[PDB]
C-alpha cells in the first residue's frame, strides 16, 4: 500500500502492456526482438537521425 | 561487444536514382571463357604457361 | 520510305531535319566508335568507379563485398593492359588494405556493421531484452590552467 | 625535418613515400641493367576514343 | 643445411591436374585452419524464387 | 481506360493452377501466331471501344483531364509497385556490399 | 531448322517444352561453370583472408 | 591523363553534382546542413536505424 | 506529496535519490553544452546545427584487453 502503481492503458486500438519502456535511467526497447527491424510499422509518425 | 550489432546508418535510395538492372536479372548469371579455354588448350596440346613448372 | 528520301532534296542520308535524317545520324554515331565500351586499357578511367559497374557487381555477387575485387582488377587494368609497372601509389596502396582489413573483420565477427566498417543491413539479430543507457560522459583529460 | 629521433612514428608516416620511390627506382635501374622487357599486344580497336583526336605516342 | 627445407621432398616435378575434389579439399582444409565465424554467411540476399540471384 | 476489375480478375485467373491446367488442355491444336493474334485482337478490341466510346460515354472517373489523368495513375500505381521497390532492394544490396552511398563515390585518389 | 522442330514439336504445347527444357539445360551447364571458377575464387578469397 | 574520372549523371530529375560522397574511406554526407534534418524527403525509400 | 501529506520523514529511497542526482546532472549538461543529446543525456531532437561538411568514418575496434590463454 505504500508502493507506487503503473500506469494503465488498454483499449481496442493501443495499449501499454504488450511492451515495456523501463525507468528513466535503465531505459530498454519497448518493441521486441523480431518486430525492432520494423519499427517504422508501429507509428503514425517517423523522424529519422542525422548521419 | 563488435559482432551482431545494431543497424547505426539509415539505408535509402535518392530520388529518381539509375538502378540498370532489369525485370530478368535474378535469372540472368555469368559465365567466363577459362574453363573452356583451358579444356581446349590441353586438348589441341597449345602453348603451356610456365606456372605449370614447379 | 527512307530510300526515296535519299534521292528527295535535302533529305540526304544525315542531312536535313526529316526523320529519315535522325535515323540516320543515330545509326552513323552508332557505327561510330564513341559509343562502344573502352578498351581494358582504359577502364579504371571510369568503368571500374561506375554505379552501374559496382551494382552490377553486387548484385552478381549477392553476399559478398567486391571493393577488394574491384581494386584488383584496377591493377590489373593498368598493369597488364597499360604498361605501369608500379600501378598504385600510397593513396590505393592504403585503400586495398582498408578493404582487406575490412574483409578480414566482415569474415571474423558475424553480424559487424557500419561504425567498424562500411556495410548496413537491416534484419539483425538482438538479444530480446534489449537495455539502452547513456554513453559516459567524454573523458576529462588533463589540459594547462 | 620530421625530427624522427623523438616522433618516429610521425616522421615515417611522412617519409614512407620517399621509400616507396626509392623502391620503385630500384627496380626500374635492376630491369635497365638486366634488360627486362615483354610483348605489348597489337593496338586495341578504339585505342583512340575519336577519330579525330589525337593518339599521342608514349614509349 | 643450406635449405630452408623440412625433407629433401620437394613436391612433384609437374603440376596438379584440375578436379573439383582437390579444389573443395584444399578449401575446407584452409577454412577449418582459419576458423572465423562469419564465412557464408548472407547478411541481405535479394529477394526472389531463384536460390541465388544473379550468380 | 476501362474494365480495371476485369483486368484484376484476368490476372488472378492466370495466376491459378487450375487455369494452368485448363489452358493446357485449350492449348491442344493451337498455334504461336494463333495465340498472338488472339491477343492482338484482344488489345485491339480493348482500344477501339475505347476510341469509340470516348466520343458519347463518360465513366464515373471522368474529369477535366479526360484520360490523362487514368493513364498518368496507371503509370504512377506501376513505379511504386514495381520500381521504388527494386530501388529499396538495390538500396540494401549496396549498403551490405559497399555502404550507403557506394555507387556515387569517387574514385580512389592517386 | 523450322522444318525439323515442327517435325517434332509440331504443336505449340511441345514447342514450349522444348524451348523450356532447353533453356533449363544451358542454365544447368553455366551453373556448372560457374561453381567450378566460384570454387576457385573462393579458394583466392580465403588466401587473402590468410594473409 | 593518368587520372581517374568521376561519374557523370545529369537529368532533370536527379544528379550527382550538388553533393560530394567521397571516397572509399573518407566518406561525407551528400547532403548540405540545411537538408540533412530532412534528409527522409529526398529519398524514394528510407530503412530507419534499429534502436 | 510523500513528505507533507502522508507524514513519511525519509521519502526517498536510495534509488530515487540516484534518480534526483541524475536529472540534476542531466539538467546541467544540457545547459552547460549547446546542443547536446542523447548519449550523453536522453533527449533527441532533430533541427541540429551541423558543421557543413560531414565527415562519416569507421570506428576504430574496441580495445584488445590482454586476457589470460
Amino acid at each position: 500500500h505504500e508502493q507506487p502503481y503503473r500506469a494503465f492503458s488498454l483499449g481496442f486500438t493501443a495499449n501499454n502492456l504488450s511492451g515495456n519502456w523501463g525507468d528513466y535511467i535503465d531505459r530498454q526497447d519497448n518493441k521486441n526482438a523480431l518486430m525492432r527491424p520494423a519499427r517504422m510499422m508501429f507509428t503514425d509518425v517517423f523522424i529519422p537521425t542525422t548521419k | 561487444s563488435m559482432d551482431h550489432g545494431m543497424q547505426y546508418s539509415s539505408i535509402y535510395w535518392e530520388t529518381s536514382h539509375r538502378t540498370y538492372l532489369p525485370f530478368w536479372a535474378s535469372l540472368t548469371q555469368k559465365f567466363s571463357w577459362k574453363i573452356m579455354d583451358d579444356q581446349i588448350r590441353s586438348f589441341l596440346r597449345l602453348p603451356k604457361p610456365v606456372t605449370t613448372e614447379p | 520510305q527512307f530510300w526515296e528520301a535519299q534521292f528527295a532534296n535535302r533529305s540526304f542520308f544525315f542531312f536535313g531535319n526529316a526523320w529519315t535524317s535522325a535515323a540516320a545520324f543515330a545509326f552513323f554515331i552508332w557505327w561510330s566508335r564513341v559509343f562502344d565500351p573502352p578498351p581494358k586499357e582504359r577502364l579504371d578511367r571510369y568503368w571500374l568507379n561506375s554505379p552501374k559497374f559496382r551494382i552490377l557487381s553486387a548484385f552478381h555477387n549477392p553476399g559478398k563485398r567486391p571493393g577488394l575485387k574491384i581494386s584488383l582488377m584496377t591493377y590489373e587494368a593498368r598493369y597488364c593492359y597499360r604498361g605501369l609497372d608500379h600501378p598504385f601509389t600510397l593513396n590505393e596502396m592504403k585503400d586495398f588494405l582498408f578493404k582487406l582489413r575490412e574483409q578480414y573483420l566482415v569474415n571474423k565477427y558475424e553480424g559487424i556493421q557500419f561504425p567498424f566498417v562500411f556495410r548496413q543491413f537491416n534484419r539483425v539479430s538482438t538479444p530480446g531484452t534489449l537495455e539502452v543507457h547513456t554513453s559516459p560522459a567524454l573523458q576529462q583529460q588533463p589540459h594547462f590552467h | 625535418s620530421a625530427q624522427a629521433r623523438i616522433d618516429p612514428q610521425g616522421a615515417a608516416t611522412k617519409c614512407v613515400k620517399w621509400f616507396n620511390e626509392w623502391r620503385q627506382c630500384a627496380w626500374d635501374q635492376e630491369k635497365m641493367v638486366k634488360g627486362y622487357n615483354y610483348i605489348e599486344d597489337r593496338r586495341a580497336r578504339k585505342h583512340k576514343p575519336y577519330i579525330g583526336a589525337p593518339d599521342l605516342q608514349y614509349s | 643445411h643450406l635449405y630452408n627445407v623440412d625433407s629433401t621432398d620437394l613436391g612433384s616435378a609437374v603440376a596438379p591436374v584440375r578436379s573439383k575434389e582437390q579444389l573443395d579439399r584444399v578449401a575446407d582444409s584452409l577454412k577449418a585452419d582459419l576458423n572465423l565465424p562469419g564465412y557464408g554467411h548472407i547478411p541481405y540476399k535479394w529477394e526472389s524464387l531463384r536460390p541465388n540471384p544473379g550468380a | 481506360g476501362f474494365h480495371f476489375q476485369q483486368y484484376i480478375a484476368m490476372a488472378g485467373r492466370a495466376i491459378n493452377p487450375v487455369q494452368w491446367t485448363r489452358a493446357w488442355r485449350r492449348m491442344e491444336g493451337k498455334s504461336a501466331t494463333e495465340v498472338y493474334r488472339d491477343a492482338l485482337a484482344w488489345t485491339n478490341n480493348q482500344f477501339a471501344q475505347i476510341s469509340r466510346a470516348s466520343q458519347y460515354r463518360a465513366w464515373w472517373w471522368q474529369n477535366p483531364l479526360g484520360m490523362g489523368l487514368v493513364l498518368y495513375g496507371t503509370y504512377k500505381a506501376w513505379h511504386m509497385i514495381y520500381m521504388v521497390r527494386k530501388q529499396k532492394k538495390t538500396a540494401q544490396l549496396v549498403a551490405a556490399a559497399y555502404g550507403q552511398g557506394g555507387q556515387w563515390l569517387n574514385p580512389v585518389p592517386r | 531448322v523450322n522444318a525439323f522442330v515442327v517435325k517434332h514439336n509440331p504443336d505449340l504445347r511441345l514447342q514450349f517444352v522444348a524451348f523450356a527444357s532447353f533453356i533449363a539445360t544451358h542454365m544447368a551447364i553455366t551453373k556448372e561453370f560457374n561453381d567450378m571458377y566460384q570454387r576457385l575464387v573462393d579458394i583466392t578469397s580465403l588466401l587473402e583472408l590468410q594473409a
